[PDB]
RNA sequence: AGCCAGGAUGUUGGCUUAGAAGCAGCCAUCAUUUAAAGAAAGCGUAAUAGCUCACUGGUCGAGUCGGCCUGCGCGGAAGA
RNA sequence: CGGCGAGUAGCGCAGCUUGGUAGCGCAACUGGUUUGGGACCAGUGGGUCGGAGGUUCGAAUCCUCUCUCGCCGACCA
């Protein structure tokens, strides 16, 4: 799990989810994909 | 960093900025890099824009540079008290008029040339847009 | 042939048994004994050509045997033999190698129909000519 | 016999004793074998196995009171020529010590190629004209021989090579038997540098065995090590893994080959030629 | 210091030898002699001669 | 958008004869079988393979998709 | 970051007031004298003034800002 102020759809099941107001990127295929912010 | 051969003055003046764009088209080729915001470009970040735009379309193809210098901002070293004079010649600026394209590219199709422009915005300090060609 | 779990395709080099360096243990990653393929395989060498890049289509059961399907030369390496001028592309719209027609191609052509999968005779020369103007070749017309 | 161990106990001091003590323990089997270096001033020792090799020094830690510690190999890799140049002199002009000293030689030592025979190195004589007479044909020789030793590229010996002289000039009783000797050495030392010569490196060449299919274990630890890989020997079970790497990146080769290969290798490994060093690598030389 | 001589020898930095005096004179003050033949000094190579300097014994064939 | 299926035969695509064989590097990216399936899309094998998708069947069965110019907002936003 | 001081060949300097021609002493090199190096007795080759300018009848010279090396002060509390 990274944080930035850019989270980026970086894999292709890479998902963009909204848990509670913050912006989550869960890659299920990677966790090296895994950002919040924005 | 471009700069000018045998200015007249070495120092110049402050000024402001106000006002439109004088060459608001896309003009040489096809696809261009307009700017959108107000405000300063220093030359370093002209060859730091241009330096990582090759290698985004590998060297191939032609860009055109629309813009230059020769807005000499100086500024005082350290620790001075104010005024013995103006500052000392430090780096070039480029002043932008809202709506002038800066970068003009051509030789590449659309396709890459919608892709290549994202790396640019993030290394000039104004935002921009990417115009295509307009006919008459 | 049955399902795919060891089913590779191989044999960069006919004529010299063992291609050590480029397949190496490309059989070998199932532990596959080479010693036997090797005697089975010059066994069947007696009626077609030598030393020449020709690869294989093998299989094997849940009991050790071996199956091979052997076939004729791939039609990219095709111009290194029918034409006889061992090279390849460099950049292959801008190079030039050699130039043959296809009424002079069509003698292996004969060959091998009978041994690709299509359904037109003249369009399987047809994945000769397409493939010359793609690996730096131009055909005579 | 094919892993090893070595000494660097203090660099001189407990070398001076210890050393006798592996042969009073050679008389135990001919298998206890050490490998002496003078390039490092070093004896690399050997053993058999995990067991054995800990044990060695284990009973020179009681019984001897050694301070022994496992070295590395440091060595001087080799050296050579790229171009030549026709124009050096060996102008000196010292007075003292006698009647006169004067000297004169114009000295071309010219790149002969890297794959060559014991002819790769010579004293190719190209005099004329007699500026130069024939009763110096061994001290401009000789002079020109004698800085093979110290060459100014971190001083290294350095081969593949060949000498053909031109020009000098020589006075009655100043010119000596060591007035071109030196003129023959200090201007040679100056054809030196002018050249961009080359570092090099003993490369040896990669035997190391394989079960049946274990590439994707080794593929990384001998491509950092620069593996040249070219193939393998190929049986029905046993497959060997075959490549060219040189001998000083076998830093810590022999205890961190089993760490890779889940404990289950035995390599061996044969020295054979001069190869190239660029400047990226040849940085960590001095 | 000690002198050795004959040809061809085998020591390497720290191994044993006894030395015996007896002075060369061409060094002022290398004042000895190696007994060749003291606990590692191998046997020098081909004495037929004199073979009771430098220990070589009996060329029995 | 799914639900079950093909998801390729030809051929290592001459290269790079590096270990490169849909897939390290330059380039060229023909087409046939065809109702259709890039001589390659994401990984992923050391490279095969394995696993998936495009492009394409049967079904469910009504709207669905990516950017553009804009309203007021969310992130970016820690200090004694 | 700032005064005074200059850059003339390998080395070091007059040519600069008030712009006009690039000389000079000692090295590299060669010769005379001697049997021979060194010394003496004489010569040859060696720069277009760190560099970019503008100015101008022509610039080392005239001025300005930079590369570098000196030197002067960098202070009260």
């Amino acid at each position: 799990m990274k944080v930035r102020a850019s989270v980026k759809k970086l894999c292709r099941n890479c998902k963009i989810v909204k848990r509670d107001g913050v912006i989550r990127v869960i890659c299920s295929a990677e966790p090296k994909h895994k950002q919040r912010q924005g | 960093m471009l700069q000018p051969k045998r200015t007249k003055f070495r120092k110049m003046h402050k000024g402001r900025n106000r006002g439109l764009a004088q060459g608001t088209d896309v003009s040489f080729g096809s696809f261009g890099l307009k700017a959108v915001g107000r405000g300063r470009l220093t030359a370093r970040q002209i060859e730091a824009a241009r330096r990582a735009m090759t290698r985004a379309v590998k060297r191939q193809g032609k860009i055109w540079i629309r813009v230059f210098p020769d807005k000499p901002i100086t500024e005082k070293p350290l620790a001075v008290r104010m005024g013995k004079g103006k500052g000392n010649v430090e780096y070039w600026v480029a002043l932008i008029q809202p709506g002038k394209v800066l970068y003009e590219m051509d030789g590449v199709p659309e396709e890459l040339a919608r892709e290549a422009f994202k790396l640019a915005a993030a290394k000039l300090p104004i935002k921009t847009t990417f115009v295509t060609k307009t006919v008459m | 042939a049955k399902k795919v779990q060891a089913y590779v395709k191989l044999q960069v080099a006919a004529g010299m048994a063992n291609p050590s360096p480029p397949v190496g243990p490309a059989l070998g990653q199932q532990g596959v004994n080479i010693m036997e393929f090797c005697k089975a395989f010059n066994a069947k060498t007696d009626s077609i050509e030598k030393g020449l890049p020709i690869p294989v289509v093998i299989t094997v059961y849940a009991d050790r045997s071996f199956t091979f399907v052997t076939k004729t030369p791939p039609a990219a390496v095709l111009l290194k033999k029918a034409a006889g001028i061992k090279s390849g592309s460099g950049k292959p719209n801008k190079d030039k190698v050699g130039k043959i027609s296809r009424a002079q191609l069509q003698e292996i052509a004969q060959t091998k129909a009978a041994d690709m999968t299509g359904a037109d005779i003249e369009a399987m020369t047809r994945s000769i000519e397409g493939t010359a103007r793609s690996m730096g070749l131009v055909v005579e017309d | 016999p094919v892993i090893s161990i070595a000494v660097e106990p203090k660099t001189k001091a407990d070398q001076e004793k210890m050393g006798l003590a592996l042969g009073r323990l050679a008389k135990e089997d001919p298998s206890f074998r050490v490998w002496t270096d003078e390039e490092s001033n070093q004896t690399i020792i050997a053993g058999m196995g995990e067991l054995h090799l800990d044990i060695i020094v284990d009973r020179m830690k009681r019984e001897f009171n050694v301070e022994a510690n496992v070295g590395k190999p440091q060595v001087a890799y080799r050296e050579t020529i790229r171009q030549k140049v026709t124009d050096v002199e060996g102008k000196h002009a010292k007075q003292s010590g006698g009647r006169g000293q004067y000297g004169h030689v114009v000295i071309d030592m010219y790149p002969l190629e890297p794959g060559s025979n014991p002819k790769g190195y010579e004293f190719i004589n190209d005099i004329k004209g007699g500026v130069i007479p024939g009763e110096y044909i061994p001290a401009v020789d000789k002079g020109i021989q004698e800085q093979l030793k110290a060459g100014p590229l971190a001083g290294y010996p350095v081969v593949d090579m060949g000498i053909r002289l031109h020009f000098g000039s020589y006075h009655d009783v100043d010119s000596s038997e060591l007035a071109f000797k030196l003129a023959a050495s200090i201007a040679f030392k100056e054809g030196f540098k002018k050249a961009k010569p080359v570092l090099l490196e003993p490369i040896m060449k990669v035997e190391v065995e394989t079960p049946e299919e274990n590439t994707g274990d080794v593929i990384g630890d001998l491509s950092r090590r620069r593996g040249m890989l070219k193939g393998q020997e190929s049986e029905v079970t046993g497959v060997k893994i075959h490549a060219e790497v040189p001998l000083s990146e076998m830093f810590g080769y022999a205890t961190q080959l089993r760490s890779l290969t889940k404990g289950r290798a035995s390599y061996t490994m044969e020295f054979l030629k001069y190869d190239e060093a660029p400047s990226n690598v040849a940085q960590a030389v001095i | 210091t000690s002198y050795i001589g004959g040809e061809g020898h085998n020591l390497q930095e720290h191994s044993v030898i006894l030395i015996r005096g007896g002075r060369v004179k061409d060094l002022p003050g290398v004042r000895y002699h190696t007994v060749r033949g003291a606990l590692d000094c191998s046997g020098v190579k081909d004495r037929k001669q004199a073979r009771s300097k430098y220990g070589v014994k009996r060329p029995k064939a």
